[PDB]
DNA sequence: GGGGCGGGTTTTCCTCGA
């Protein structure tokens, strides 16, 4: 369940990064040495995602990868991205903050996963444009 | 009868030395041949002889017997098990030598009444009319198990120095750590019974009265061997023993368990006990097993926890 | 003529010292094999009156034919000669007609040691049957007498000296008889030798040669 | 008898040394056979010899005997325990060598009325009439607990330099850290009692008079071993020691507590003590336990706090 | 095995990062790692170097005929051209590799040894062709 | 091809030995009883060779012995050595590790060859200095 | 029969190490070895001693027909051992001989002590 | 719009005695 929480936080960070086109929040999250820095990023990334939701540029969907998987569609600057997985719940944020209060290592783990998701999606999108 | 197979684990041990060379004390080793895919390999593996175990057993029996008032010989009260071998030994104790063959039994009985160790341990008298008595306890060499494709035994040399203020002080000792296994046999039914044909000689009634006490003492003496009170160099090289597996069988007919060189040697001996009782028309057959390494046991066996319970059940 | 086979598992090995430095033998003599069989019936007694002198409780099984062979590898070491073959297997063949199958089978399960006290040996399985006598060219692994001829290449033969049953009595030395062993000296093992001979009993394919 | 098992935790340790190679001082290492879920394995682990413990115990006994007025040998007054092995020691002390076997007892008494160390730790004289006396205190090698699949021990090398204003001075020292365990045995019923068999010799009355004081001193001498005053290189490599578990058993019959390798070795040894007293027809069996790690102990067991209380209770 | 394929793809990532940066420092850190922290830090830093090479179009995926087409990565560094044969790791390969590291840090040493072998063979071949020309 | 791989591994071990002036890695390789010991030496020897490459003290060359043969020049402590042959490829290391996973004998064979190469070169270099 | 040449080259290595270190301890350990572990440990330790003598230029190969030899300088004494030192292949083949029979370590130790004794006497 | 460049260490000692 700890890995599932970390994976859902990583999906939130990856969606926020792909939508904003800025690594700054993921950099802040992966370099955090206090609960203050982690919590500030968790707010700021959700505030970016909230704007994308209100603009209908961020939406939940299902995608067939032959069973349907939960996904998040992100439209940014005319690029379309799809992140596979769920976004964190309020309980996931609270349980993740409790994990951070024990060990800030979990912020680095979530940041490393988020950057991996974003890099793979950006590479695939650039390859399809070149073809 | 009673038969037993026991598995031991010993670390940083030097109990049985051998002839010293230069300024070095060496351990006792034997050659073994191990099978490999490439071929065969000859390896030297430490062992412990079967005489030290007999000496420890006899000393423990002497100590137990002197507490209960059973007769003990003069030279056997001192830990010197020469026994009634030559004329000089008989002179100290005060026993007349046998006259001829026909009187031999009588002599035995007299000896059998003047020393318990000569009865259970056995004795031999050389001379014109020799008399014999086979030991009631049989022990074997202690050799670590040759299981799998690896021998779990080592042997190293340690360097020791004595300090002096006026140098003008160096020695070496061999130490080992192995996984030992050994088996033994005992016949409590033949205790206090003469071993020579003839006519009954006056004095056998005392042996009949003392049979129960002698049997109890002989059974009790196994506790020292099963607890690890054998060998030498215990003052500065006291070892660290531990019990892993133990199988003890009590029957009314000859039988022995399998050697403890394989990982599954209790199921085989239980099946063979059943098969042998089937053919030899036995009546009593009981098996007690102590397991600590978590190997397969089987069904139809009482499981104990310590060695004291085993001795209690054997005596009962 | 009935025959019986027994399979023994040795604990550490056997040790028999030569009569007359205490060198030992490579394989047990037939006297020890007969004594081990007789132990099953004469247990508990060490001296019987043969009629003239106390010599042994084994001067009655003297006419039972016995052979034995190895099935593993060992080393002969003097340190009192000993033959270390731990966890090895020994195959012993008894051929006789004095007693019926039942008595020989019962005595076959009652073997406890070969040689001295320390040389314990458990019993795994036995077989009993009726043997047939032949004289044609055969191949054998069991040791035989010296007078038996040989057709194959003399490469794995050794000479030993054994004694008859006359040595069962104390204060008397048995007669010397030469014997040929098909054994490799180092490491210890058994090899097959082809012999013609005059009397050979078939005890299951592994022909046993006696003369 | 008094039999004890003790567990210690030591960090940044080097008390025992072996031959050096180049500019490196090495720590004693020995092979150990350990059982894991995959079978049995052989490892090399740092150890400490028992001779250092014996030397520390004998030095403390010398100090206590000198303080309490008990006689101490001339050579043993200095911390050099050659005892009475060679002829030079006999000449220095001034004791005539034994003439024949019948005089040996006399010689033993002469050795026994001059040095308490010879009485307690035993001695040897080699010659025409050899004389032997086994030590009354038995120790063993100090081995870390072989618990689980990982050995809680580590060894490394450290770098050191010597300063000089005119370079023309570099060495390495081995340092270990482990959780050591060791056991000891001491039979106080044979202190101040001659061991060689023979007739009565004048001077045994003094030994009988001093028996109580000798036993008290021998019991007191264990405080140094139980506290941690042993080993060398204490000037610059003083170790950090902390007691974790201790079991002491006082019996009138032979007994050996379980080694401190498993987490549950107090309940087992108490049950074994009870059953051994039941089976061996004893008349005295007491146990003392010191616990500081919160492991299972049992019921009906006296619990102490420090080691001085244990020493006082043993003396009383 | 799938574990060997993951290790091989991680080794390709490390070799691409080394050839592009001309620095062994990340491979040294990876092969000497005694904790999951050190391994994870290198996995980020090497991917960050590869990301810069991708954005500059100095690192690109390609196919090469070695007679079937094999996946490869072209790397341009300091006017040198290198080609690493194989795939780069997926996000799932990084996650499964981190789980392997949480069980046994040995797999970081295995990947580092493979990465250095790939880089050494490519550097040797590139120096030989320059000496012939 | 197995002998060619073993010969190229032996050349790598000989170059590493001549450059480091230490037999310790070749001793470890020839005494290996596990894939762990072999793989550790293959890394450590290549790490030594990498330092020699970066210092320009190890270089590939050709030498006429009348055709040109591939060789490796090694400069160590003012001594110059030349090992004739190629260094192993990444594929040779991988195929050699697969051979070791089947039979550790191949590490002993490569070690024996490497020590022979190094001994012959050291003997020749000492003879030329004595003349 | 190269087995005797290998044993002779190992004996030369042990004799050079003994003459340079002035200690019999490694030769004693080699001649008393009962396992491949003890033999291999001595083969390392003696070569490590020889390596120090090489680095100090106190051990050098020479010729003395001309025969190959090793000059050893120790504590102001000069010794010359006649013969070759073992190759890496000789050490590997000798270790294989030891894995079959540790007797070859005793044979090499006896030869090494004979070489050293003859040189010390001269 | 996803930075650039110059630096990736130099000596000195490698055990003494029973």
């Amino acid at each position: 369940e700890k890995e599932n929480i970390i994976g859902r936080i990583a999906n939130l960070l990856a969606v926020g990064f792909l939508y904003s086109e800025s690594p700054t929040l993921v950099d802040r999250f992966a370099n955090a040495l206090s609960k203050e820095a982690v919590t500030k990023v968790l707010y700021d990334v959700q505030r970016i995602v909230q704007m994308g939701i209100d603009r209908s540029e961020i939406a939940t969907t299902t995608i067939t990868i032959g069973k349907d998987y939960p996904a998040v569609n992100v439209n940014s600057s005319g690029a379309k991205y799809t992140v596979v997985g769920y976004l964190p719940t309020s309980q996931d944020i609270e349980d993740f903050l409790r994990m951070i209060e024990e060990d800030v290592y979990y912020a680095r783990k979530a940041g490393a996963l988020a950057m991996s998701i974003a890099n793979r999606i950006k590479l695939g999108s650039k390859q399809s444009k070149s073809e | 009868m009673i038969s037993g197979s026991v598995r031991f684990l010993v670390n940083l041990e030097s109990l049985n030395g051998v002839e010293s060379i230069g300024n070095l004390t060496k351990h006792r080793t034997a050659p073994v041949v191990l099978k490999t895919s490439t071929g065969y390999l000859v390896r030297y593996v430490p062992v412990i002889s079967g005489e030290a175990l007999a000496h420890a057993y006899q000393a423990s029996l002497v100590d137990i017997a002197k507490k209960e008032g059973l007769p003990v010989g003069s030279l056997s009260s001192q830990y010197e098990f020469i026994k009634f071998s030559t004329d000089e030994a008989l002179k100290i104790e005060g026993i007349k030598e046998p006259k001829d063959y026909n009187d031999a039994r009588r002599f035995e009985v007299e000896v059998m009444l003047k020393d318990v160790i000569a009865d259970v341990g056995g004795f031999m008298y050389a001379g014109g009319a020799p008399v014999r008595r086979t030991s009631r306890i049989k022990l074997g060499y202690m050799i670590p198990a040759l299981r799998g494709d690896e021998i779990p035994a080592q042997l190293e040399a340690q360097f020791h120095v004595r300090f002096s203020n006026k140098p003008v002080a160096i020695f070496n000792v061999e130490v080992s750590s192995a996984l030992y296994t050994f088996s033994f046999e005992l016949d409590e039914d033949l205790i206090a019974v003469p071993s020579t044909f003839g006519e009954k000689v006056k004095g056998e009634e005392e042996l009949e009265r003392q049979k129960a006490k002698r049997v109890k003492s002989a059974i009790k003496a196994l506790y020292s061997l099963l607890s690890g009170n054998f060998g030498g160099k215990r003052s500065r090289f006291l070892p660290s023993m531990k019990l892993m597996s133990l199988v003890v069988t009590k029957t009314d007919f000859p039988f022995m368990p399998e050697p403890a060189h394989d990982d599954d040697y209790i199921k085989t001996t239980i099946m063979r006990l059943g098969k042998a009782k089937g053919v030899l028309n036995g009546n009593l057959a009981k098996a007690y097993v102590i397991n600590n390494e978590g190997i397969e046991v089987g069904e139809g066996v009482t499981v104990l926890s310590t060695v004291e319970d085993l001795v209690v059940k054997l005596e009962e | 003529m009935i025959y019986s086979k027994v399979f023994l598992k040795l604990h550490w090995g056997f040790s028999v010292v030569k009569p007359l430095a205490k060198p030992g033998f490579y394989l047990p003599p037939p006297t020890t094999l007969i004594g081990a069989l007789s132990y099953g019936k004469f247990r508990g007694v060490d001296n019987i009156n043969l009629g003239n002198v106390y010599g042994s409780p084994a001067y009655n099984f003297r006419n039972i034919m016995a052979t034995a062979r190895l099935e593993s590898e060992g080393v002969y070491t003097e340190d009192t000669g000993k033959v270390y073959i731990p966890n090895g297997r020994l195959v012993v063949v008894y051929v006789t007609d004095s007693i019926s199958k039942e008595e020989l089978e019962k005595l076959c399960w009652s073997i406890t040691r070969i040689g001295c006290k320390e040389c314990l040996a458990s019993v795994e399985n036995v077989e009993v049957g009726e043997a047939k006598k032949v004289s044609g060219r055969v191949k054998t692994r069991y040791y035989f007498r010296d007078t038996v001829k040989v057709v194959g290449r003399k490469e794995f033969l050794e000479y030993v000296t054994f004694w008859e049953e006359n040595g069962y009595i104390w204060g008397k030395e048995g007669s010397p008889v030469r014997y040929i062993l098909p054994i490799t000296t180092y490491p210890l093992a058994s090899k097959e030798v082809e012999v013609e001979a005059k009397e050979a009993y078939e005890v299951g394919g592994e022909y046993v040669v006696f003369s």
